[PDB]
């Protein structure tokens, strides 16, 4: 999914191509894997945009999960949040980076 | 006590002053699993937060991440948010950068590399997530993607001074007042050498002039006896706006329209009202006694002296119960003003046009007085 | 320990060069009603001591009453801002993250003496960690500690000198155990995670996996965290934080004063034997 | 030595005296002992203000929920009895943390 | 205000009493 500074697009991403279009720090990861597991990759935006949420009627993944578990897609490497119910279906990695829910508020104004 | 209870206010860092506090609000994003975790939580002070958010009126719930990023910077620091702690990175790294970070996580959450379920790939992928991890790979694109791409400084955030001592700036209103009375004293030293230099109509012009600064002290006097208006009164709901435009006693509202709305409550107040009622006319019963003495010196210009002396003493306990009855009055209307005036209280609370007009009919009756001093040393 | 430059906190250091640089401004006017002589009138309109000279109604009075008038505020502002910092007192901590340990070198700094967290500064190469890697292999005497109850103790010792590196989720719980004067700063160094293990190709493996992301879900692993670190934790934070409430004035605050009395006494001394000489 | 006894009291707080040594060296003596004590005085000033702030800003503890707040105020029951058993067998969490107090106190 | 306006009735008051003792001590002479 298209997110800053995870997966961004170029200023000049006319003047690239295919994988060369995107940036960001799930871009930089993408070409370590490759050279960790020896594979060419292709790095495709999320349709929907969303994060491959659960459906409560159809109980049909959307998403990168719907992508992922239907066959569309062949791996992530994206912001996913790892939860109980995504896990179910697919499977997550070790998580790379650790976070919780923090508090924005204002700096303190220099008047 | 400004400077103690300035230094007193810490700024909040856990969410447990949120739960304490109530000040400044707090919310999240208006659908998410961020909402759904207070939603569900069973820690009291994260379920008594989401009691707080689920009776906050106004929402606090925005409705994009960069909506709820200007609702804190359009509230001034009285609203926080609740967001992802690497995206709260990257904004704080954004410019304006003035949001920030503060506390730690309230939760544990991880980002973390998926694959279809059964893939061969899977093992190798998360061998290399423990691989990279391990070397400070992922770190350095930390490094790169969060202060590499951030605009406001790498380390520059440890840059803000904590808790500092008083500013320069705060003396340096007083430097225009005191370098401003000293350019303005050189203007008088230099004419004073010119005083020394160039050198019946100095003991008469100087005590006609007296009579002439009387004559606007009356004038200033009828004129905030009707003030135009007192106040603009604003109550400008976004209801409907409101402009109230009260005199000193008719009370007009403003399409046009005007009032009286004179004496309020309370009865010890309307005494003092009342009071306020009698230093208005004995300021002007004791102008036209000051008149009239005056007069009898024109015609000892067509005692003397001895009854201007007489009558610098009524001028100035003139001057003096309108010193009362100028404080009678703003004193109550700071006391109106604390009743809540009932349904014309102004926003825009400021003094109009003619409470600073009826301030020169006193500086008249005592620059009056100076010089027809001046004349009794003869 | 307060002393010589900490009786001069509550107006700023830019604040006492201008409140002397705009006093031999005002002199030099009142040289002109009788630059050398009203240097010391400037003086007698210092704070107190009403001089002689008066400039009776003339520019001077005005020049004379202006920094008269200027000078009482200062005096109640000095005050006013004093009795903040007599009051309030916040001890502020004077490091934060461990870059400042790259920038300071009067604390010291260590870890264990073995351990992956010694292995992790000699193995690391950001700049930062690499620099204090590079100060604590060179660190004499040696900052590395063989327990890590030794590296508690070393801190407590040298009094705030002397810092340690340790894993954070121990770090909240030596911090509870009394005597409880060490403290945590900052964030982590770096990002690593306690998991239940199983043997490979297990069958437990799978729900003991997808069980971590029951409890951490439900917040049931915070409810024991907020047991086993703070329900057992003796220094109750908030608690202890409540706790001062002390009182009446130092010494070393007044002594900074003393070495500007009696240096200006024996400054003096220079003066009037040299003057003995002009004369 | 016999005079300028009180002209030391006329540069003891206020009060300034009627001897000037003008410019010479004694106007830096009358200068800086003059500068010395209204340090003193300033410094007295805001310390006792530190006094009766601080021993108007302590409130004295109505409610239980202050003792699971401070800790400087020790609190107890008997040793024995239905009051110390109640603090034992409470559930709420103000009465619980004051019984975790009490047990290790 | 009001806190300071005490001390107005004290300012005027004590203005006004001594009006009095100065056209007596008028007649004093
Ligand atoms: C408009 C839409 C709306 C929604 C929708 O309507 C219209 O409904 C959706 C519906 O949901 C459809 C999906 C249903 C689920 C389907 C799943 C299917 O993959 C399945 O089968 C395998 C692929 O065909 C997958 O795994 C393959 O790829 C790797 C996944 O990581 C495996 O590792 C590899 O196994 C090994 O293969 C050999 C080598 O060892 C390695 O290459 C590899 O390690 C497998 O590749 C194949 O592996 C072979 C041996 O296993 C078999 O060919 C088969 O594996 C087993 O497959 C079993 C399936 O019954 C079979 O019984 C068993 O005998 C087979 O051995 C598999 O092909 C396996 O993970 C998964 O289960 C996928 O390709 C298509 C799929 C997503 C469908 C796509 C289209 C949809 C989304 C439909 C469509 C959007
Ligand atoms: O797996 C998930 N990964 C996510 C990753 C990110 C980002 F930070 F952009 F990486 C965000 N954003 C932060 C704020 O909301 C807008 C975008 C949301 C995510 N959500 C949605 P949730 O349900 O609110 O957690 C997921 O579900
Ligand atoms: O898997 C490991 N888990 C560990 C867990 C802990 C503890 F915190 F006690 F749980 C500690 N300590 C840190 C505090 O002082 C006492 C020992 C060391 C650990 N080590 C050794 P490392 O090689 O230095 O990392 C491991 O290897
Ligand atoms: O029924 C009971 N009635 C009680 C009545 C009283 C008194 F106040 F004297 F009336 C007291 N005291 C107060 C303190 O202890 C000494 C005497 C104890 C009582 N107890 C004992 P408990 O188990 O501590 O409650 C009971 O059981």
């Amino acid at each position: 999914i298209l997110e800053s500074p995870y997966v961004m697009m170029k200023k000049n991403h006319e003047m690239l191509e295919g994988n060369e279009r995107y940036e960001g720090y799930c871009v930089d990861l993408a070409a370590e894997i490759a050279k960790h597991c020896g594979f060419k990759y292709k790095l495709t935006i999320v349709g929907d945009g969303k994060y491959g949420a659960r459906d409560a009627d159809t109980k049909i993944w959307n998403g990168m999960v719907g992508e992922l578990v239907y066959g569309k897609a062949d791996i992530a490497i994206a912001p996913l949040t790892i939860t109980l119910v995504r896990e179910e279906v697919i499977d997550f990695s070790k998580p790379f980076m650790s976070l919780g829910i923090s508090i924005m508020i204002k700096k303190p104004q220099k008047s | 006590a400004f400077l103690t209870v300035e230094r007193m206010v810490s700024p909040i860092e856990s969410a447990e002053d949120l739960s304490k506090q109530t000040e400044i609000a707090y919310g999240t994003l208006d659908s998410g699993s961020t909402k759904e975790f207070f939603r569900r939580s069973k820690i009291a002070v994260f379920d008594k937060m989401w009691t707080y958010m689920r009776s906050a009126e106004p929402s606090v719930f925005v409705r994009t991440t960069a909506e709820g990023v200007a609702r804190v910077r359009k509230s001034k620091g009285k609203y926080a948010y609740l967001l992802e702690s690497t995206m709260n990175e990257y904004i704080e790294q954004r410019k304006p950068c003035d949001t920030m970070k503060v506390g730690g996580n309230l939760d544990s959450k991880g980002y973390g590399i998926a694959t279809p379920k059964g893939s061969s790939l899977g093992t190798p992928v998360n061998l290399a997530v423990l691989k990279l991890s391990e070397q400070g790979v992922l770190d350095k694109l930390k490094n790169k993607w969060w202060y590499d791409k951030g605009e406001c400084g790498a380390k520059d955030s440890g840059s803000k001074e904590k808790t500092s001592a008083l500013s320069l700036s705060n003396v340096a209103g007083v430097f225009y007042i005191l370098v401003g009375g000293l350019g303005l004293a050189m203007l008088v030293a230099l004419i004073e050498f010119c005083y020394k230099s160039r050198a019946k109509t100095s003991r008469r012009g100087r005590a006609l002039l007296a009579v002439a600064l009387n004559l606007l002290a009356l004038l200033f006097a009828t004129t905030a006896f009707l003030t135009t208006y007192w106040c603009q009164g604003t109550q400008r709901v976004p209801f409907q706006l409101r402009r109230f435009h009260t005199g000193i006693w008719y009370s007009c509202e403003e399409g046009e329209k005007c009032r009286s709305f004179i004496d309020l409550a309370p009865a010890s107040e309307k005494g003092v009202l009342w009071l306020s009622v009698v230093s208005e006319v004995l300021y002007i019963l004791l102008l036209v006694v000051g008149f009239s003495l005056m007069c009898l010196e024109l015609l000892h210009s067509s005692d003397g002296l001895k009854l201007n002396a007489f009558a610098a003493v009524f001028t100035v306990l003139s001057g003096l119960l309108g010193m009362v009855a100028h404080m009678m009055y703003t004193q109550v209307f700071q006391v109106t003003v604390s009743l809540g005036p009932e349904d014309w209280r102004p926003h825009s609370w400021d003094y109009g046009w003619s409470f600073c007009l009826a301030w020169g009919s006193f500086t008249c009756c005592m620059a009056a007085s100076v010089t027809t001093l001046n004349s009794y040393t003869k | 320990k307060p002393g010589v430059f900490s009786f001069l906190d509550p107006l700023a250091y830019e604040i006492w060069m201008c409140i002397v640089f705009a006093y031999i401004g005002v002199s030099v006017v009142l040289f002109l009603v009788s630059i050398f002589n009203s240097l010391w009138f400037s003086l007698g309109a210092f704070m107190q001591q009403g001089c002689d000279i008066s400039p009776r109604s003339l520019s001077g009075r005005i020049v004379g009453g202006v920094w008269w008038f200027f000078t009482l505020i200062i005096i109640s502002s000095y005050t006013a801002n004093l009795a903040a910092f007599l009051t309030v007192e916040r001890m502020v901590s004077p490091i934060e993250s461990a870059e400042d340990l790259s920038k300071q070198t009067e604390i010291a700094y260590g870890t264990l003496d073995s351990g992956s967290t010694k292995e992790f500064f000699r193995r690391s190469k950001i700049a930062v960690f690499d620099k204090m890697w590079t100060y604590m292999r060179s660190a004499e005497p040696s900052v590395f500690v063989r327990t890590t109850a030794e590296g508690v103790a070393r801190v407590r010792k040298s009094k705030g000198k002397y810092a340690y590196l340790l894993e954070s989720t121990m770090n909240e719980y030596i911090e509870q155990r009394k005597p409880c004067d060490t403290m945590k700063v900052g964030g982590n160094l770096d990002s690593k995670g306690y998991g239940i293990a199983t043997p490979k190709g297990s069958s437990l493996g799978t729900p003991v996996n997808l069980a971590v992301l029951k409890l951490s879900e439900q917040g049931v692993l915070d409810k024991l965290k907020n047991k086993w670190w703070y329900d057992k934790g003796e220094c109750g934070a908030k608690d202890s934080g409540s706790k001062e409430k002390t009182s009446a004035l130092s010494l070393s605050n007044v002594a900074g004063v003393f070495y500007i009395l009696v240096g200006g006494l024996g400054l003096a001394m220079l003066v009037a034997l040299i003057e003995f000489c002009y004369k």
